[PDB]
This record gives structure tokens, C-alpha cells and sequence, in this order.
């Protein structure tokens, strides 16, 4: 019929780069980047990219578009706008002398520095992530070789010290149960640290944890997405202890 | 040392030269209207001549005053919820 | 408590699904904490850390063999260019029926 | 013959050509305890590497994340200061 | 007809300086009896070329350089401020007022001449192509020289086609039927 | 007097290499039984060096000062005679007659006047010969 | 210099009766044309 026109079809609508999924989740780039960690969005490749925009160059980022479109339809979209316009009215009333009432309006914010917890809610995001408990053991690995490594570091605006004591329970916590049900099967003292492998539910853990001494934070490393990181991995971790802690029959939390 | 490879380009932004540099043309701007009737409205109210019933509010409390007034007045807001 | 485990698209894309990028050689996935060697260990035996150390060596070897033969390309470039820049301040010398 | 040409886990330690975000990252560093810093105790020490660099460069190499540098100073937005009316229109 | 046939706008390398532009084309215009130039000049703004559409002054050819501002010289088919041309001069396309990008002198054949200057207050007298003498600002602008195409009413028509395919096109009424050849009911002079 | 002598620098005007700037490396004004006509054996670049910036790095700064020549016997109907001069010994005699009737040949000429063009351009002088004139 | 004495005393006594606040910042614009700001859809 009617001749199609180019550029209208294939990887042009397969990809988008990363400023286009921006504007089209209308948020910033801290919160996109934040809700790609969370959710698992990963960068993906084009095999010629300028079918997908003919400004790319080698270090632009592409997504797929039915991710962006999953996206589209989180929650924590309207939790990060009631958050905004929650601070715009402490602002408010900061500004106008309401002292009482910024103080009661800041109880809402549910701030890390006051409670120790992430400040959006990502239990359904846990679930969404890992369909299976197994999926959650074998994740594991890295979850709690990032909250042994956070479980140790100074406090920042990123990881607040409440937080950071947080982790430390958690992994108190988890430590516990392995005494508990002698799940420890294997250890090792490299130069780098502590390897730890454990048998839960027949799947081997192995994570690595510092000696205990002062950690170095460099340049390096982007430490506000390393934070993200330790808020998904802590709210995973409490969940796993909580499903551990009823399967061997025992009080969650201690 | 520096590259003898690099060269200075300068541009003689002259009539007929060269293209012009982009340069503020904040006070040519076409506003909105609103924004041009506002600044016109105020425009306005200074060019005519202003009775002294409405040019007797131009003369003000001074910053010290103004802040040892507020001093006083906020020991005595009313009352909240 | 909250126990999990136990239009909104409520599927998700087959996209989603799709394996992340690794950056590995062979293309594989790369384990989140690869299991250590015995070279690794603080007090590591012998043959390990023989192997290891000769490994080092002979990298480092190699990468100040190639940084030596780049420094040498490098000062035979520039002293070329300071050859033909004598040679042209030489040359403006003596310039002045089918 | 062509037949035969056609025919014919991860490794951190070598990367791919291509890079995934600003740069490629760069390669390790030396983690080994030279003869000479050899101890005999596990009080004396010394750890090596940085963890957090590390988990960082796991995520990159996994492909969780592209690898990004840090951005120190970004630029301002271009303003012009002017006086303002009523300290323009002071008079003693 | 494409475009009218119009000045520049008044604008600050005029105002100031000159410009110069490129005689690509000269063409026929239909209805107007004066041949059209298109000149291209430089947009001092942007990167991209401006094309322009004046009346052709006669001895204008395709390739040639014109010159328009304040400073521009005394040359057929530059366009000069009328403050900057010395009395007795002949212009083209006049501007009644600085900016209108041309009103007087226009058709084939004619011009205006610059009679006279008044600097105390910045006028200059004119002479129309009618007799009518006129006072300008002296920063309307004009084009040096004549109008080309003169001579154009010294040959007879000679034939109904030719005035029917002259009005045609300019769409004056044609065939004119007279007053007294009317019935009384359709024209004051009918019977 | 006679100026279409060696090191003249030249300008192409007809060819594929319509354009380039060339240096003469052997005018031949009797002509020969294969070109009998007033001609020239010239070499040129055929891809300019980039423009370098203050803030590029090393590499880029290699990588975009390179020189792609040619050599190339041209008619004097076909040249543009230029005021400038580049005098090389690195490039004397490096191009004959015979050395266009066997590819290999033109290929080591073309190494040759690459490597010579090359260290002219890093030491920075006859800026005007390794600058694209514009058209 | 006597205007430079009368400059200091008018900028003391602007500072002492009005503050410090005596600048603004507007916005460069290198175009005339003027867009309506992007806002949440």
C-alpha cells in the first residue's frame, strides 16, 4: 500500500538514548538514574547507532523502549513529585516563621538522617526484581558483600550514619542466623579481605568483607549510585533475614 | 612549550565582516504581554502626576525601624490550630 | 510485617528479561565476587606466589619495553620536525599537423 | 575452506575493546605483596586494592551501569547583575 | 510574480556602513513594464544568505557588486541615504519615509530627482517624475540611476491582443464600453 | 624569467585533484613522446592535516596530523602557479618517468613524500602549503 | 577626591537605611524571541 517512510521502524523504535528517556519520564537526572538501579534498567547496544540518532557518539547511553515503558507506570513516580512538593512547603513555612508547622511537615518526609531507612519504599520493587527466594540467595553474593563493605565507612550525605547502623544490624542480623543454623561452611584471608561462603538452602554464598580499618573513599567511584545500590540491597536484606528468621521457627527482628 | 600547531583565528566583527557574536539582547526582548503590561502599568504610574493621597504610601519605615517593629509584633501573633 | 514471595503491566517485557551487556573478553558473565586463587592468600604458598610474581614481571617487563619504544618514536619525530624547521629557516637564509 | 574458518565464566581481568560509557575502564591495580613487604603475621598487614572501587568496577564490567567520570564544576547560568529600583532611586 | 519589489530593511549596517550584495538575475516581472533584480546579500546575523528583490536601474548586469548603506559610493544601482548624494542626482525607488523600503520614482523610465538639501533639520527636497516637488527625511533611502525599460509607451499598440494581453495580466478592466453607449439605468451619462 | 622550476609550489586546477596544493618536482617543459606538452611530476596532499585545538590530547593531536599525498604528472594548462615555494631534499628526485608505469614505485614515492610532508608540517613551518585553500 | 568622599558617605547611608541587597540577577538572552517555559505534563 502506502510506501513507509525511513527511519520510522526497526532499531529507531527499538532504542532511545538516554536524554530522550529522560524527557519522556519527565524526571531528573539523579531520580532517573536512581529508578534505573532500582528497577534494573541496563544500557543497552544498537548495531549501528546513528538508525537510532544521528548525534550518538561512543559514549551515549541507549535503553530499550519497552523498558522506558515499564517505567512509565512505578509508583515512586508520584512518590518523588509528593517528596518535591513536600520540601517546596517546608520551604514554605521555613520562609514564613511556621516553625512548628516545618517541623511537622519535615516528620513527613520520612528523612533518612532521622530514620535509618531509604527515604522511598522499595518492597514492591524487591518482589517485582526477584520472583523467587532462590533468585534473592544467589543475589546475595553481592548484596552482602556491599553492606559488609558499607557496614564500616564514615558517615555522607549520601549514606547517613542511621543508615549506616542499619546496615551494621542487618548484617548482625544475618551473621546470626548463620551461627544459629551452622550454615558457614567456608572461609579464606586474602589481601584483600575475608571470603565467607555459607550453604542456605542449598545455595552456595560467597562475599567478601574488609578488615576492619580505615576504608578509603576515592574519586573514582560514583558514591551517590553506590548508595542506591546499599538502599536496594539493605531492603532486600531485611526481607531475607525476616524470611530466614520464620523458616527456622525464630522471633524477626531480634 | 606550547604546539606551534595551534594558530590564532580572530574575527573582525565589523560592518559587513564577519557574523555578529551572540550577544545579550535582554533589552530588546518581545515579552509576553502580561510581563509588558505590568512594566508599563509601573512605567505609567511614574510618568502622571500622582495625587499626594496615594503618593504619600511611597514614604516608608526604613530597614531598622521596620525590623524593631517586627521584633515586637511577633511576640503577639494569634493564635494557631 | 510484609512478607514477599508468599493500564498497569503487571508482566514484564521480554526486553526486561533480556541479559545485561558484560564487558568480559569471552563474553560471558562475569560472577559478582569471583572465587580467589591460593596466590590471593596473606601467607600464600610458594608456588603461587612464585607464579604470580613471575607473571607481574614479566608484564611489567613487556609494558616498560613499550613505553621505551614509544619514547624513542616520539624523540625521533620531534628531532625530524627540528631537522626541517632548520632546514626551512636555512632555505628563508638563502631565500633573502594532422 | 570456508566451512572450516567459519567453524574454527567471565574473566575481570581482560576487557573487551569497546567501552561501555565515557572511557574504557582502565586496567587493575597491582594487588601482590612485593618480597620485600613480605610479613609474618597477620598483625602487620597490609590490606591491598579498595573494595568500593571494586564493587564499583564489578558493576561496570557486569553491566548493571556504564562507566561515568566525575563532573567537578558545572557551569553557571549566564545572569547580569543590576541595581536594584528602589536602591537606584535612594536619595539623602 | 513571486515577491515585491522592496528595499532592504533599514537596519544597523545600512544605518551605519554598508553592505554589499550580488546582482544574480534580472527578470521580467508580469503587469510591470521595469525589469526586477535579484540580489543577494549577506545576513551579518546568521550564517545563511539573504535574497533580495529590487527594481532594476538601467546598466545593472547579472554578476555585478551593489552597495547599499550610508557609506556606499555614487554608483548606478547602489543604494544611498538621500542625505549622502550631492543636488542634481537622479534616484529610484524612494522612500517616502526612512524604512518603507521604497514609494516614488518607480515605474519604467522615471526617477526622482534631488533638487535640494536642508541640514538644520534633516530634509531634502525632490523633484517627482510628475513635476511635484516634494520634502523627504534625508535618510529615505534611493537607488543611483533610472529606472530600466524607458521608452516603453513610445510604440504604438497597434492591435486589440496586444492591449487585451497587456491588461490581462495587470487586470485593469478591458474592453471599456462608454458611459453614453449605456442605458440610463447603468451609467449618469447613459443615452 | 622562468618560476615553473623546482620546489614551485602549485595549485591543481582540473582532475580528481582539483584544488590541492603541489610542489614540482621536475618540470619537464620539452615534453615527452607519452606527454607531448609542457608538464610538470608533482607531489601534494590529497587529505589536508585537522585543525588542532589547545585542549585535544596527544593522540588525538597524532592521530589528525596526518598527511595523505599523491604524485602526479599534470599539464601547466592544468596548474596554478603560486608565489610560495617548499624546497626538500627528502623529496629530490624522488619521482622519474618510470616511476608511474609500475604501482609499487608510486607506492614507496608516496611513503617517502608522506614521511618528508610529515616532518614538515610538525616542525611547524610553510603553514600556508598544509592549509586547504578554500572554494 | 570630595566626589569620591560624597560616593562613600551616599553608599553608607544606603546601606545603613535600606541593606546590602542593592543587586539582582537577570537573565542573558541571546535571542529576542520569547518561549513558553516547559513544565510537568
Amino acid at each position: 500500500g502506502k510506501a513507509k517512510k525511513k527511519g520510522k521502524s526497526g532499531a529507531a523504535r527499538n532504542y532511545m538514548t538516554r536524554t530522550q528517556a529522560v524527557k519522556k519520564l519527565q524526571l531528573s537526572l539523579p531520580d532517573f538514574r536512581k529508578l534505573c538501579i532500582w528497577k534494573g534498567i541496563y544500557p543497552r547496544e544498537p548495531r549501528d547507532r546513528r538508525k537510532v540518532n544521528k548525534s550518538a557518539t561512543a559514549s551515549t547511553t541507549f535503553y530499550y523502549t519497552k523498558d522506558i515503558q515499564y517505567l512509565l507506570h512505578e509508583p515512586l513516580l508520584q512518590k518523588f513529585r509528593e517528596q518535591k512538593a513536600l520540601e517546596k512547603k517546608i520551604s514554605r513555612a521555613l520562609g514564613r516563621g511556621d516553625v512548628s508547622n516545618a517541623a511537622r511537615l519535615e516528620r513527613n518526609a520520612n528523612l533518612p538522617e532521622k530514620t535509618g531507612k531509604p527515604r522511598y519504599t522499595l518492597n514492591h520493587i524487591i518482589r517485582e526484581r526477584y520472583p523467587t527466594f532462590q533468585d534473592a540467595l544467589r543475589d546475595l553474593d553481592d548484596c552482602l558483600s556491599m553492606l559488609f563493605l558499607f557496614a564500616n565507612l564514615p558517615s555522607t550525605t549520601a549514606v547517613p550514619a542511621k543508615m549506616i547502623a542499619r546496615c551494621e544490624r542487618l548484617c548482625h542480623e544475618f551473621q546470626h542466623y548463620l551461627i544459629v543454623t551452622h550454615s558457614l561452611r567456608k572461609s579464606f584471608l586474602s589481601i584483600k579481605g575475608i571470603y565467607y561462603q555459607a550453604n542456605i538452602q542449598g545455595e552456595d554464598i560467597l562475599w567478601l568483607v574488609p578488615y576492619k580499618f580505615n576504608q578509603r573513599i576515592v574519586g573514582d567511584v560514583d558514591f551517590r549510585i553506590m548508595g542506591t545500590f546499599v538502599e536496594f540491597y539493605m531492603t532486600l536484606l531485611g526481607f531475607v533475614n525476616y524470611r530466614l528468621y520464620t523458616s527456622i521457627g525464630l522471633k524477626y527482628p531480634p | 612549550p606550547k604546539n606551534p600547531l595551534l594558530e590564532k583565528r580572530p574575527r573582525n566583527f565589523g560592518i559587513g565582516q564577519d557574523i555578529q557574536p551572540k550577544r545579550n539582547l535582554s533589552r530588546m526582548v518581545k515579552w509576553p504581554e502580561y510581563i509588558r503590561l505590568q512594566r508599563q502599568k509601573k512605567i505609567l504610574r511614574m510618568r502622571l502626576k500622582v495625587p499626594p493621597a496615594i503618593a504619600q504610601f511611597q514614604y516608608t519605615l526604613d530597614k531598622n525601624l521596620a525590623a524593631q517593629a517586627f521584633k515586637l509584633l511577633n511576640k503577639y501573633r494569634p493564635e494557631t490550630k | 510485617t510484609y512478607d514477599p514471595w508468599a493500564p498497569d503491566p503487571l508482566k514484564k517485557p521480554k526486553t526486561l528479561e533480556q541479559k545485561p551487556i558484560s564487558l568480559a573478553a569471552n563474553g560471558k558473565s562475569v560472577p559478582a565476587v569471583p572465587k580467589p586463587t591460593g596466590g590471593y592468600s596473606y601467607n600464600p604458598a610458594f608456588t603461587d606466589y612464585q607464579q604470580r610474581l613471575m607473571e607481574e614481571s614479566e608484564k611489567a617487563i613487556e609494558a616498560e619495553r613499550k613505553r621505551l619504544q614509544e619514547l624513542e618514536l616520539e624523540r625521533q619525530k620531534m628531532e625530524a620536525a627540528a631537522r626541517s624547521a632548520a632546514e626551512a629557516e636555512a632555505a628563508e637564509a638563502r631565500a633573502e599537423k594532422p | 575452506q570456508l566451512a572450516l574458518q567459519k567453524i574454527e565464566e567471565g574473566d575481570d581481568t581482560v576487557l573487551r575493546r569497546k567501552q561501555l560509557g565515557k572511557f574504557k575502564l582502565p586496567e587493575k591495580d597491582l594487588e601482590l605483596v612485593l618480597p620485600d613487604e613480605l610479613e609474618d603475621s597477620l598483625r602487620r598487614l597490609k590490606p591491598e586494592g579498595n573494595l568500593l572501587k571494586d564493587r564499583y568496577r564489578s558493576m561496570i564490567v557486569r553491566g548493571k551501569l556504564e562507566a561515568r567520570r566525575k563532573i567537578p564544576f558545572r557551569k553557571q547560568a549566564k545572569t547580569k547583575l543590576t541595581e536594584k529600583w528602589t536602591f537606584k532611586d535612594f536619595r539623602i | 510574480r513571486k515577491a515585491p519589489a522592496k528595499f532592504r530593511p533599514l537596519d544597523y549596517a545600512e544605518r551605519h556602513g554598508y553592505i554589499r550584495g550580488i546582482v544574480k538575475e534580472i527578470i521580467h516581472d508580469p503587469g510591470r513594464g521595469a525589469p526586477l533584480a535579484r540580489v543577494v546579500f549577506r545576513s551579518p546575523y546568521k550564517y545563511k544568505q539573504i535574497t533580495e528583490t529590487f527594481i532594476a536601474n538601467e546598466g545593472m548586469y547579472t554578476g555585478q557588486f551593489i552597495y547599499a548603506g550610508k557609506n556606499a559610493a555614487l554608483t548606478v544601482g547602489n543604494i544611498l541615504p538621500l542625505s549622502s548624494v550631492p543636488e542634481g542626482t537622479v534616484v529610484s525607488n524612494v522612500e517616502e519615509k526612512p524604512g518603507d523600503r521604497g514609494a516614488l520614482g518607480r515605474t519604467s523610465g522615471n526617477y526622482v530627482t534631488v533638487v535640494g538639501h536642508n541640514p538644520d533639520e534633516g530634509k531634502t527636497r525632490i523633484k517627482l517624475p510628475s513635476g511635484a516637488k516634494k520634502v523627504v527625511p534625508s535618510s529615505s533611502r534611493g537607488m543611483i540611476g533610472i529606472v530600466a525599460g524607458g521608452g516603453r509607451t513610445d510604440k504604438p499598440l497597434l492591435k486589440a491582443s496586444r492591449a487585451k494581453h497587456k491588461f490581462a495580466v495587470k487586470r485593469n478592466r478591458w474592453p471599456k464600453t462608454r458611459g453614453v453607449a449605456m442605458n440610463p439605468v447603468d451609467h449618469p451619462h447613459g443615452g | 624569467m622562468k618560476f615553473l622550476k623546482t620546489s614551485r609550489v602549485c595549485l591543481v586546477t582540473r582532475g580528481r585533484y582539483a584544488g590541492k596544493k603541489v610542489v614540482i618536482i621536475q618540470p619537464v617543459d620539452q615534453g615527452t613522446k607519452s606527454h607531448p606538452y609542457g608538464h610538470a611530476l608533482v607531489a601534494g596532499i590529497e587529505r589536508y592535516p585537522s585543525k588542532i585545538t589547545r585542549r585535544m590530547s596527544k593522540a588525538r593531536i597524532e592521530k589528525r596530523s596526518k598527511i595523505k599525498p599523491f604524485i602526479k604528472v599534470i599539464n601547466y594548462n592544468h596548474l596554478m602557479p603560486t608565489r610560495y615555494t617548499l624546497e626538500l631534499e627528502g623529496l629530490k628526485a624522488v619521482i622519474n618517468a618510470d616511476t608511474f608505469k609500475e604501482p609499487s614505485q608510486r607506492e614507496e614515492a608516496k611513503k617517502t613524500v608522506k614521511k618528508v610532508l610529515e616532518d614538515r608540517y610538525n616542525s611547524g613551518k610553510n603553514r600556508w602549503f598544509f592549509t586547504p585553500l578554500r572554494f | 577626591s570630595k566626589a569620591a568622599k560624597g560616593a562613600q558617605a551616599k553608599k553608607a547611608a544606603q546601606a545603613a537605611l535600606k541593606g546590602v541587597h542593592s543587586h539582582k540577577k537577570t537573565k542573558v538572552r541571546k535571542s529576542t524571541t520569547f518561549h513558553r517555559p516547559k513544565t510537568l505534563v
